[PDB]
């Protein structure tokens, strides 16, 4: 009778622990996906920002040189 | 002068509140699994 | 006697597992909050960056056109 | 005009797929630990 | 020309070292819960 | 005999739970490190972006004033 109680409580606890570990795995997977997407987003932003500052630079040097020609 | 468009860069958000709620629910319900001989 | 040992060990293990699951839940909540704040930060940065490049553009086109008028 | 270089700014990526696989493997294997008196 | 100020954009940091330490402590202490009949 | 079965199943379950908690701790540590590195990256990007917009501004005001002098 006490053995059946121990077995039932242990089986209930193991079921709850299985559900909780599945939940933790799903949460870690979602967090991994989101953190990796945000990392790719920041990297793509850094690349496009470098390109845009390169373009803005080149344009500003064109302006400065052609205005040195002006004056 | 046409600068590159970056408006498409989007950062997703995570929604693991279901899993956190399940974890706290299990941490509370495991008291119903203690053995009281 | 062995049943009391099994019950005591199981209760200790379930208490430790409860503490550990509360810790995992708190950690996942903190990570969710921080990842979401960083996502909002990157999105707001993208919006402000788009606005600032729009302004810098418009200004550069003003400069280029008014210097075409100059020369 | 020399604008500051920002190409060095890099965002790392996380690789916890081993741990997620281990967690799901344990959540599946804990059925082999149930007591069947 | 007054460009928009973006210095207010801040990215928070997470501090879950307490929870990771607790998890490793429990993974070590669960050896004190094994049954030795 | 049933007590030995309960003890063996409990020890196996506790070993699996230990492995799973070590895995969760390692995963949370890696996620913490990566999220903190990405936060430092976004903050450094914000600082450098503020500096670069300051420089681009000052340059554009120089251009505008010196072209007001021109015309």
């Amino acid at each position: 009778e006490n053995q059946k109680l121990i077995a039932n409580q242990f089986n209930s606890a193991i079921g709850k622990i299985q559900d909780s570990f599945s939940s933790t795995a799903s949460a870690l997977g979602k967090l991994q996906d989101v953190v990796n997407q945000n990392a790719q987003a920041l990297n793509t932003l850094v690349k496009q920002l470098s390109s845009n500052f390169g373009a803005i630079s080149s344009v500003l040097n064109d302006i400065l040189s052609r205005l040195d020609k002006v004056e | 002068v046409d600068l590159g468009d970056i408006s498409g860069i989007n950062a997703s958000v995570v929604n693991i509140q279901k899993e956190i709620d399940r974890l706290n629910e299990v941490a509370k319900n495991l008291n119903e699994s203690l053995i009281d001989l």
